[PDB]
């Protein structure tokens, strides 16, 4: 039967508290405790102590009532804590109604499944239960946890300042650790969903208890290291003792500074958790509760003694731990030490103040707070204790302790809403070496409300912080796109796009239609430019040269001719056939023309026009001749005008009939994806079926021409018409295959009609002159 | 409460030997020192011995100091004095105490008493 | 304070019943309870008392010791029970340990919401449990539940019963109703769970109160019949009150047989819900666990009289009630009634045994075997109770009382599992009437590991049964198409596909490919038959006659001719002409054959030839002819050799080149869905080009004919040549549009080449003939 | 088990009036038959009256029929008999008892008894 603190007074008030560790592992079916534990355990109880002593001289509080206390020991385990809660029900139910005075209420535990065990317990009962500690979010269901009040905030708020811690530094790839229970693992789980949506990962998710053997924290680093050096932060929920167990466990395997490891507020500010392995853990990033120093206390607690200490059983040996002796003569002597203490060793050596004994007075404070308002406001015809009030009830006090409204030992006032939730802030420690071979916890940031105001330039003490823990960098530098293997999003690879697709998704290009090119950048495509001819060639420049001799000579020719329309050659010849062959040169000259600008919906089509009819058009009227001049080895000038004609009608017809085939129109030629020309519309067959009309016409000349040779008639007039023939039909002949042998389709035709007309102007205009001149 | 129960002491010829045995009701018996007392007609209390609640260190007292032996056994829940070389000065209610927050001996502020033992030493 | 039933014994067992029923609503907060139940309550006291007496008695088990109870009234409440349970917790624990024997387990509650509580307040104490009809799934979860067990099986095997039934009989939409709580709730979700997966549909779940008020009900009643009259069938997983409140609004508004109603063992055997209602109730189907009935408690409990009976608090209240009169002198004299009680009245008057009794004396029987196996196995130096055994511990009697193994009362032995649930049986009750006026549940099936051996015949007594509540028919009846509207997928819309489409899937047909037609029962396309008119149609015999009577005179023409080669008539024409006229007709005659036949690769390629060939080989002749005899106003039989082998050579390389273009082929027309031809393939330019070609002959045939016409040389032949040509030029102008006037075309290409080949025939061939002759 | 405890009774002139008052301890006497028993010095023990648990019948017996009056109020736990006339064989002791599982008037099985109250009647 364990032993029990407890302080007379009318009214009784529990309390659980740990003041042994928790059972070693194989050693929880004898539920025998550890060592004493300094800060969560006899400070607490000399805290409660007190304080109920301070309340009870108070007199605007509780006249004419005292309070009581008993103070039970938990170990920190859920068995432990069940038996004392078994207890403290064994005390009120039997032997109060009808042992000791019924217990009221109890204030703990202060863990998240011990607490939970406790209050389903002591919700049968109706008896209060006001946590300190237990900031777990799975007991704010009032419909299930009915009878439970916290003095400090959830958890739901505590992930939400680790996730913006983590965000704000540009962390992508993290591990995360937490230790088994109701208090890590609702954290982690609200952690992940949380952190998802904010587009940061998880590496792999761990779980481990804190009693777990020595060969089962090496386990954990090496599957934490094995993501090494990928992800370089480890996201802890977990308790004190397993970043204990992690620190002990880095230091024997060496890795000292691996990696930086963020922590919840079960290592918020802890001495005993790095003393002794301070130089594995400096880096660490510490959530804490706000909670300022209390004076009383530290005035209280220093003078106590042993010898004189008549109210809490777990002193001496508390004495003989911290100070490492044996007394002589005491009751708990504990002689299996040496180096006796003095009587000059006090308590103000080594004092360190615990971080959560503000919450710890608030919640005392609170239940009586609660017992007072209900008093005044159901027994208003006594000032003290009266028989409406004989026995107190459970359901009245939870309904008025869910009201309360008062200013707490920091000085803040205290409200908790319909959940039973008092509202909290947050700092940001973090560990790290002031001196040589000293370390501390120092302030940061803080948290309120979302308004993280943290410190960039404190931590890291330069721009250049550990390497963040990321995956893959920023690679999609606007021209590449993005590949995943399909076992994780977090980190993907890079495949370069080609280069005719620019970038329209984050993860694939797109390749543009054709007669566009990729801009600079790669967003997007713009026209490529298109490239014709603008008369600056050197070809074509000769080419106009040449045709403007031809143009000058066929105009000087034409003008001499009709300054005098009868001349002895003149009267020999027929005008209307050198006026029809003059005609022909023209419009052949003409059609040299327009063609080599700038391609337009018609003048395409005029080009193919004047060079598929001025040939037709000129060798109508030799025609005509050479079959006179056969025949003689509708008549005369009317013949030969019905031939010319009836000839220029056919022609007409046959190019009418052309162009009907294929309408003009105007393209852009696409020759490669790199070049765009500018082109009209001229189908094969339009171009070749004049080539074959004027090759049956050049038949037809060049066989009479070879009929009448031997005349040397019309001042030898045969010779040049036959040589004329020989050459038209040699230079068609040779013309007709290189069309289809270059790019230069345009120059080469200009070149092949205009020395083509060229030469017939040659073999007939110049006879003429000389004629009419000398 | 628990209760102190004595046994063991009665009368014998002078320099014999006995053992006195004090038993404790309940199941906190593991953590209480249990003192040794004596008390004769005509004058007042004395002390004899003590043994603390973990065991392991014995306090005998200088008039007594080098013939008294004490032991304790919780499976039982019991301590033995055992008394050697009777002496005359034995004539007297023996007392046994328990304390659990003392101070330095032989200051341990008793709250526990018995019914002790009358011994009666002959001549 | 309640009252309590106790029997003394060294060894003390607690157990809930349920004497009285739930408190009404509204009356919740006073914790104040309603009428004495019969069944329900007292006959189980009754039970336990004789049963712990009878088991005292028997030297073979507890020898020396002797078994108590504690009785307590539970109400069906979850309240009152726990305030018993902690009543039970009271008796134990400070004021026995250190008021009565501690309680060594209870026995009870009968329902799966109280036997939940009363077990989480009785595992911290470690006190087992055993209960006798919560067969809730719930309950089985040993990890949460660790200290129950049961002597029934759970629900989950009922669900699949109800799943079974309601499958069986061809069931498809079906109501649903249950009473909330954790029996109703669980039971319905399995029930939903397994009857999705069978394709069984769920109209609308409901939820009611056992004691809701009178107005709850109607609007139950109208929100189930809104449904109506599609769903004729409600599964209910409800208590007997709300099946009675069901039963009692249906007769109020009117709903007698309206629709069938199928239940839980709720309701199985139970006359006191459908007693004065046994009208509304006829047709439901309820299934029951089997449990035959016990003579013991019969002989028992029927000798019983108010006046002799010192152990049991409600009996003479009990007996007022169900005989409703007043004792006059007795405690409980309850003057509220009148005609006091006789001294006549039995209890062995309209007496119903309980449906699950046999399941109490066996929970009863079990825990003093886990008791008695576990006093032999752990002090086995004594027989009775020893130091060893005081005081009784709750675990080592849990992992006793898991490995029990004996025969209960019914004859069947008992086991259970790991899981605390022991195997069990179901019948299929159905409540109808027997005769006029008298109502009875009767036997029909059973349920043993899914044999469900029911009987069809017995139920419904003929092939009539209830109408089938199914929303859509079977109307996929093979033509048409199944579309739902989207919002259930219980039932559908029908859509016939069209005659085309063909049914492939359960929801959509798909249509037939071409040339394919739809099967009659539209399961597949079955290739239509091809039609070609082969050899019966008129129109092909009577070209094939004319070709035949042509022919023949051509046969006979040319043997005339081949007789003799010298002849007047034959030295003034030539040979070679009229050779090559009368090879024409026979090419044009054999043309016409080899067409009429079915097409093929060869024969109509060879046809489209001879058409063309024939005409040109034949017209060369004739206009050599003509043109020789217009020159006269390689010579002579060497020159018209050479005209006839140009023109012959000429026509051979136009027709190469035509069918060149367009190689021979057999191809399927489809001239409509519905029918299918068979066709050669041709183009029309391979038939143009060969007409032009004629046209051209023609047109010089008729030129050189009208040239000369004025000779009446050659024994006036020319005559008969120009009238030859102008019929050979009117029967090819009106023969010209007949090719693109009608599906006829061969038809009318046959008779119109036969026609023409016979005109020329009797043009000339018979003029000679007859001049050899005569 | 429940107390009872018995005042009102007394000396007084014949022909009187007086209350007898009868009060049970616990919680349970909404559920517990009242009987008024006498007994006085010389013979044996005889019936007065009863009372049904649930009020509403009451049971007189033939020497005392139509003088005396009793009546329950369970919301103060207690049960007076209002006696007048005080007739001389009056002068005896007065029991109260406590019957739940009885039998048909005057069989009750009462199975608690009280101390009773003497109630002398002068001549
Ligand atoms: N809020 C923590 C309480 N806590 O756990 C520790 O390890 N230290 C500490 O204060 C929890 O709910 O578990
Ligand atoms: N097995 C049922 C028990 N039960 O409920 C009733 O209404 N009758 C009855 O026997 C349950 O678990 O709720």
């Amino acid at each position: 039967r364990r032993v029990v603190a407890h302080m007379p007074g009318d009214i009784i008030i529990g309390a659980l508290f740990s003041v042994h560790h928790q059972p070693t592992v194989d050693k929880v079916h004898e539920r025998k405790c550890g060592a004493v534990r300094e800060q969560y355990g006899i400070q607490r109880v000399e805290a409660m102590l007190h304080t109920l002593e301070r309340i009870n001289s108070d007199p605007t509080l509780l006249p004419n009532i005292t309070l009581g206390c008993e103070i039970r020991d938990s170990c920190w385990h859920s068995a432990v804590a069940l038996e004392q809660s078994i207890e403290f029900i064994r005390d009120s139910l039997i032997s109060s109604e009808e042992s000791k005075k019924p217990i009221v209420g109890v204030i703990g535990p202060g863990s998240s499944s011990v607490a939970i065990q406790v209050q389903n317990l002591l919700q049968l009962f109706n008896i209060p239960q006001i946590a300190y500690s237990a900031t777990s979010m799975d007991l704010s269901d009032k419909t299930l946890f009915k009878y439970f009040m916290r003095v400090v905030p959830s958890d739901a708020q505590q992930a939400r300042a680790m996730v913006d811690i983590v965000k704000r530094y540009n962390w992508t790839y993290v591990s995360a650790v937490h230790t088994e229970g109701n208090y890590g693992e609702s954290g982690m789980e609200a952690f992940k969903d949380m952190s998802a949506k904010e587009g940061i990962c998880i590496a792999h998710s761990y779980k481990i208890y804190s009693n777990a053997g020595e060969q089962s924290f090496d386990k954990l680093l090496k599957k934490l290291t094995s993501h090494l050096p990928k992800a370089r932060v480890v996201a802890c929920f977990c308790e004190g003792m397993t970043v204990r167990g992690l620190l002990m466990a880095m230091r024997r395997l060496g890795l000292a500074g691996e990696f930086l490891l963020l922590g919840s507020d079960g290592w918020a500010d802890r001495y005993d958790v790095t003393d002794g392995y301070q130089r594995e853990a400096v880096g660490g990033i510490t959530i804490k509760l706000q909670s300022p120093d209390v004076k009383w206390f530290d005035d209280y607690y220093l003078k106590l003694r042993p010898e004189t200490n008549h109210r809490n059983p777990w002193f001496q040996e508390f004495w003989q731990h911290r100070f490492q002796c044996r007394l002589e003569g005491f009751p708990q002597e504990n002689s299996k030490y040496n180096k006796t203490c003095n009587s000059s060793l006090t308590l103000k050596t080594h004092h360190v103040q615990d971080s959560k004994m503000g919450f710890v007075i608030n919640a005392i404070y609170s239940m009586a707070y609660g017992l007072h308002n209900m008093q005044m406001s159901l027994c208003p015809g006594y000032a003290g204790l009266c028989d409406a009030m004989k026995p107190i009830d459970g359901r009245k006090l939870l309904e008025s302790l869910m009201k309360t409204n008062f200013t707490g030992v920091s000085g803040d006032t205290i409200l908790f809403d319909e959940n039973g939730d008092s509202p909290g802030r947050y700092e940001i420690m973090n560990f790290k070496e002031m001196g040589k071979d000293y370390f501390d916890y120092i302030n940061v940031g803080s948290w309120d409300n979302g308004e993280l105001k943290m410190d960039d330039d404190e931590v890291w003490s330069k721009k250049s912080n550990i390497i963040r823990s990321v995956c893959s960098e920023p690679c999609e530098k606007g021209q590449i796109k993005v590949i995943r293997k399909g076992e994780v999003s977090c980190c993907w690879t890079c495949t370069p796009c080609k280069e005719n697709e620019y970038v329209f998704d984050e993860y694939t290009c797109k390749a543009c239609q054709l007669g566009s090119w990729p801009t600079d950048d790669l967003t997007g495509c713009d026209l490529i430019p298109v490239q014709y001819l603008r008369w600056g060639d050197p070809e074509p420049i000769a080419a106009v040269v040449f045709a403007c001799l031809g143009l000058l000579a066929t105009l000087f020719v034409t003008v001499v001719f009709i300054i005098y329309r009868d001349t002895p050659v003149v009267k020999s010849s027929s005008r209307e056939l050198c006026y029809i062959i003059l005609a022909g040169i023209c419009l052949g000259y003409l059609c040299t023309f327009c063609l080599i600008a700038k391609p337009k919906q018609i003048y395409c089509y005029l080009q193919r026009i004047g060079i598929g009819l001025s040939p037709a058009m000129s060798y109508s009227a030799l025609v005509t001749k050479t079959n006179r001049i056969a025949r003689i080895l509708f008549m005369s000038a009317c013949a030969q005008l019905v031939i010319a004609f009836i000839l220029i009608c056919i022609q007409l017809g046959i190019i009418v009939a052309l162009f009907i085939m294929e309408p003009p129109d105007i393209m852009h030629d696409y020759p490669s994806i790199r070049e765009v020309y500018l082109i009209c519309n001229t189908t094969n067959l339009g171009v070749v079926t004049p080539l074959g009309y004027n090759g049956l016409l050049i038949l037809s000349c060049t066989f009479y021409a070879f009929k009448t040779r031997n005349v040397p008639a019309n001042f030898n007039e045969a010779k040049y018409i036959a040589f004329t023939m020989y050459t038209t039909c040699i230079i068609w002949l040779a013309f007709v295959p290189i069309y289809f042998g270059s790019n230069y389709k345009i120059i080469t035709m200009c070149f092949s009609v205009s020395l083509s007309a060229t030469v017939a102007l040659g073999c007939m205009f110049v006879p003429k002159v000389y004629i009419i001149l000398a | 409460q628990v209760q102190l129960v004595e046994s063991g002491g009665g009368l014998v010829q002078a320099g014999g030997s006995l053992r006195l045995s004090c038993a404790a009701s309940g199941r906190t018996f593991t953590s209480y020192a249990m003192g040794w007392f004596r008390q004769a007609p005509g004058k007042e209390r004395e002390s004899v011995a003590a043994i603390s609640s973990s065991g392991g260190s014995t306090h005998y007292a200088d008039s007594v100091k080098g013939r008294f032996t004490i032991s304790r056994d919780n499976s039982k829940n019991t301590v033995y004095l055992q008394m050697n070389s009777l002496k005359p000065e034995d004539t007297a209610v023996y007392y046994c105490a328990a304390a659990m927050y003392g101070s330095r001996w032989p200051d341990w502020e008793y709250d526990y008493w018995g019914q002790g033992t009358q011994v009666t030493v002959s001549s």
